[PDB]
């Protein structure tokens, strides 16, 4: 795990949702107003 | 300090929770008691505004 060494001052936080995913998975990101709407 | 220390000198337990509102996220919402639902009639509905 060489991600990352800690996260010091922080924000915001949400972890759940354990679900799984010849195939594809389209991604779409964006920001607007302080909103970061995902597809 | 004592169990039945008085005013003045008894410990005295604060919350000043600070209201703010900025880029960051603003939300802020209001007192909406959820009340009960009705259909067949000529209405007032307010559906998440």
């Amino acid at each position: 795990f060489r991600v990352y060494s800690s996260a010091n001052n922080c924000t915001f936080e949400y972890v759940s949702q354990p679900f799984l995913m010849k195939n594809l998975r389209e991604f779409v990101f964006k920001n607007i107003d302080g909103y970061f709407k995902i597809y | 300090f004592q169990p039945t220390n008085g005013v003045g000198y008894q410990p005295y337990r604060v919350v000043v929770l600070s209201f703010e509102l900025l880029h960051a996220p603003a939300t802020v919402c209001g007192p909406k008691k959820s009340t009960n639902l009705v259909k067949n009639k000529c209405v007032n509905f307010n559906f998440n505004g």
